[PDB]
RNA sequence: AGACCUGAGUGUGGCAGGACUACCCGCCGAACUUAAGCAUAUUACUCAGCGGAGGAAAAGAAAACAACCGUGAUUCUCUCAGUGAGCGGCGAGCGAAGAGGGAACGAACUCGUUGCCGAAUCGGGUCUUACAAGGCCUUGAGUUGUGGCACAAAUAUCAU
């Protein structure tokens, strides 16, 4: 896939942002990244406590 | 880059766990009896079987058929407790293992047959 | 001749035993059918090669 | 005379084990008999003798076949007991469906045999 | 000889005697008596099983389809979302009192739905349906 | 010639006995039951010859575990 | 929805994008073996219709079938008898490949339901099915009615005896009415049922 | 110098094979025979062959029939019908279907999509009288979607 004609639709992943905001941009979706199974859980348990 | 000095690529030395040592595939009781009296079945009175046990100091058993040598000789030791040094042994024309017995020239085999009963 | 497996050998000796008369108190039972054993074989006639 | 198995099941495994051992020389020379003499009262102990080696085997294997089920048929964590003491029935009634499912229902299917019961309706 | 017969037409010619070599394609009905006796002994237990609850659910006139029969009503197997909605009755509560629905009816003539309409309301009429 | 001449020249066995079948139809040089197909996993049975299935069939032998296990369920245990 | 998007490119199946995915992965399918076990689905959209959840004890295959005519086996190609059957080239088999590619992968592995099968890829020389075949016996399967059905006995090789969507297609299934009237309920149903030769015991 | 992806290795926990085959389901599949010959045809979508389940299997909830005053899953039966259908060296022969009277039948349902949710799911534990239609700890699967709910320009959906 290097070597054939990578049609202009298949080649957008190939042109990925580069390593100068890329680290910005999984900055913010680490810090608004979700709950995890235990933060989830006692979040609605003080929905009844 | 690891270090591959072979043409061709042998599997990884990976870690293997050894079994778990399963506890039994059974229930059935077992004793000291049982190994000792199945091999060991009746002796045999005969011509030929009476003639060697006073000329020699054989006796002759019809031992169960899958048995062993070393192991007529051990049974007989928790049997009847006399030494054995000969064992010999034949499965006759009818399935059934004769064993012959040496009585180790120490016990007199007459004094057996006399004590067994033959 | 001299070579025969021990399970060829535990067949005929399976067969040496099969090969014996009807004892005379099996024909004084109340209701049997057996007066022959109606099974001997003898080594001539047939064989078994087994 | 033999081994009466209703005053048996009260022993204990050692001392069956030492009147298994004794059954076993008492027949060991009672076949020694059977080979030479005939002696029908000396003989004839055998169908007696040797059935009660039978119900000696017998009960030593009743007692340590409960004994290793009581051992684990357990609330013990990762309960795997050795398949010849787990609960024997045929390949396919042990694959099938237990009964803790073949009754189980989704949501939405449960909800109904609420609000839709089958009745016991009667006609005039 | 031949003559003056019908031409027989006689439509044996496939291996239907269970001789000694084809194992027989025939249907003899040996049974049916034992039958007839079965399921009517399976329709009278069945029957109070189900009491007090009538064996046979309700089902609707409907009309035969062709030239030939259009005349002649029969009972065709449940009524429509149409008789039910114009009867009250809900098709999901409907369908287990008794009343036998059939979401497929098109009720293509009020003539239709009128004769069935009014005769789910002899039946919700006398219908006790205790509670439990 | 090709009677009981050559009936002379009967040295050797084509077959020995079957493990699995218990009878004298395991062809030697290629090592398989000349009526049962052992070391292959099934038996061989063709419809050709109903009357040798009959011959190898269940209840044709002693049928150890069937006789009692037809027993357990037929008295609503498994 | 997210299902929209993969379904449509799907069906645009001959484009340039498509047939570009398609021809390098009709590539890596041509260096494995027939049977190949996957750890996700190629078509997710084509598999979770199919009846594929993701959950524990679901399983999926692609298995390789070589495409064309099925050759009648006869000695040297040599055929007698009538010759209503002397062809030996030209037979289709009565199966479709997604039938047989859904038989290969039942006589292999024994210890799961097969419960569909959908088209991956086909080259000129192969064409692979993705087989989505359950284990019946893994907890999470035995408690979950939607799959229940799949663990009880009567379906331990559907795929053997057509009862899979491949096996309903060319046992000319999916046509009801007079479309099949000698089809319904099988070949022979029907078959038995038009050539009894019934006996009333009054006639 | 680690995650993920794709693969391995054994450790555990399982399963598959085999038998049976009357019926049943798939594939394969003849020929003798009949046609007074025979190659289409018929035998026969049969026998044999391979495969696979069950106590029944299969089918089954309309991309159905009809053309009517309409019927309404499948199956089976009588019947339509040896057919004023039809296929057929239009020969030998072959040959159904709707409808109708029945049997049976409290028979219908659930995924995917869609919208609203978004891990409420699953599995390993553990706690409870085994309670796994629940509790409460679990990255262990899972967001490349487990699970929940709604059924139409017409309803009422939706929360206390
Ligand atoms: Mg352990
Ligand atoms: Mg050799
Ligand atoms: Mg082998
Ligand atoms: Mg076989
Ligand atoms: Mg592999
Ligand atoms: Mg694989
Ligand atoms: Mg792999
Ligand atoms: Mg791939
Ligand atoms: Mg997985
Ligand atoms: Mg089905
Ligand atoms: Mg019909
Ligand atoms: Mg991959
Ligand atoms: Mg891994
Ligand atoms: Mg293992
Ligand atoms: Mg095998
Ligand atoms: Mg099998
Ligand atoms: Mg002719
Ligand atoms: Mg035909
Ligand atoms: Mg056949
Ligand atoms: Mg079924
Ligand atoms: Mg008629
Ligand atoms: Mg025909
Ligand atoms: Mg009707
Ligand atoms: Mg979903």
């Amino acid at each position: 896939q290097r070597r054939l004609k990578v049609p202009p639709a298949l080649n957008q992943f190939t042109k990925v942002l580069d390593r100068a905001s890329r680290n910005e941009a999984l900055k913010l979706i680490k810090k608004y990244a979700p709950e995890t199974r235990k933060a989830r859980r006692e979040r609605l348990h003080k929905a009844a406590e | 880059r690891k270090s591959y000095t072979r043409p061709q690529f042998r599997r990884p030395h990976t870690y293997r766990k050894p079994a778990m040592a399963k506890p039994s595939n059974r229930v059935t009781v077992e004793s000291k009896d049982i190994a000792a009296f199945s091999v060991i079945r009746y002796p045999l009175t005969t011509d030929k079987a009476m003639k060697k046990i006073e000329e020699n100091n054989t006796l002759t058993f019809i031992v169960d058929s899958r048995a062993n040598k070393t192991e007529i000789k051990k049974a007989m030791r928790k049997l009847y407790q006399v030494k054995a040094v000969k064992v010999n042994t034949l499965i006759r024309p009818d399935g059934l293992k004769k064993a012959y017995i040496r009585l180790s020239a120490a016990h007199d085999a007459l004094d057996t047959a006399n004590k067994i009963g033959l | 001749g001299r070579f025969k497996p021990l399970a060829v050998k535990k067949k005929y000796a399976k067969k040496m035993n099969q090969n014996k008369p009807v004892p005379y108190w099996i024909r004084l039972r109340t209701g049997n059918r057996i007066k022959w054993n109606e099974k001997r074989r003898h080594w001539r006639r047939t064989k078994l090669n087994y | 005379h033999h081994m009466k198995i209703k005053d048996l099941r009260e022993k204990s495994k050692d001392d069956l084990l030492k009147t298994l051992t004794e059954y076993k020389k008492e027949l060991s020379q009672l076949r020694v008999v059977q080979q030479t003499g005939g002696a029908e009262t000396r003989l004839g102990r055998i169908r007696p003798i040797r059935k009660s080696i039978a119900r000696i085997l017998t009960v030593l294997n009743q007692n340590e076949r409960s004994n290793l089920k009581m051992f684990y048929a357990d609330r013990k964590l990762r309960c795997k007991t050795p398949k010849v003491l787990r609960a024997k029935l045929t390949h396919r009634r042990r694959l099938a469906l237990k009964e803790n499912e073949k009754n189980r229902k989704t949501s939405r299917q449960m909800r109904q045999a609420h609000k839709f019961p089958k009745r016991v309706y009667a006609v005039k | 000889p031949k003559g003056n017969n019908a031409i027989p037409h006689v439509h044996q010619k496939k291996h239907w005697n269970p001789c000694s070599s084809q194992k027989g394609n025939v249907k003899v009905f040996l049974n049916q008596p034992a039958q007839k006796h079965r399921r009517r002994r399976l329709r009278l237990l069945k029957a109070k099983k189900v009491f007090p609850r009538p064996l046979k659910a309700l089902r609707p006139q409907v009309n035969c389809p062709t030239v030939r029969h259009n005349m002649k009503r029969r009972l065709g197997r449940g009524f429509s979302p149409a008789e039910l909605k114009a009867a009250g009755l809900n098709p999901q509560y409907a369908a287990t009192i008794g009343i036998r629905v059939d979401s497929r009816r098109k009720n293509k003539s009020e003539e239709g739905m009128n004769v069935n309409v009014q005769r789910l309301k002899t039946y919700m009429s006398k219908l006790v349906l205790f509670p439990m | 010639t090709k009677g009981t001449t050559s009936m002379g020249q009967r040295h050797g066995r084509t077959h020995i006995l079957c493990r699995r079948c218990g009878r004298n139809s395991y062809h030697v040089q290629w090592e398989r039951c000349a009526a049962c197909a052992y070391p292959r996993a099934s038996r061989r049975r063709y419809n050709w010859s109903v009357k040798a299935i009959k011959r190898r069939r269940t209840g044709t032998g002693r049928c150890r575990y069937l006789k009692v296990v037809n027993r357990r369920i037929a008295n609503h245990f498994k | 929805g997210a299902f929209m998007y993969l379904n449509e490119l799907w069906k645009k199946k001959s484009s340039d994008v498509m047939r570009f995915i398609q021809r390098i992965r009709s590539w890596e399918f041509r260096h494995q073996h027939t049977v190949v076990r996957l750890r996700r689905p190629t078509r997710p959209e084509k598999a979770r219709m199919l009846g594929y959840k993701t959950k524990q004890g679901f399983c999926v295959f692609r298995v390789r079938v070589r495409r064309g005519g099925r050759k009648r086996p006869v000695h040297k190609g040599i055929t007698y008898g009538k010759p209503k059957t002397s062809g030996v080239l030209g037979m289709k088999l009565n199966k479709n490949n997604q039938a047989v590619a859904e038989q290969r992968l039942g006589k292999r592995f024994g210890n799961l339901r097969v419960l569909n099968s959908y088209w991956v890829n086909m080259d000129s020389t192969f064409k692979w099915y993705e087989v989505i075949a359950v284990d019946p016996m893994c907890k999470t399967i035995r408690r979950d009615p939607r799959i229940n059905w799949i663990v009880n006995s009567v379906h331990k090789h559907r795929e053997q005896r057509g009862l899979t969507s491949a096996g309903r297609k060319h046992r000319g299934l999916r046509h009801k009415g007079h479309k099949a009237s000698k089809l319904r309920p099988s070949y022979r149903a029907a078959w038995r049922r038009n050539n009894r030769i019934v006996f009333l015991r009054k006639r």
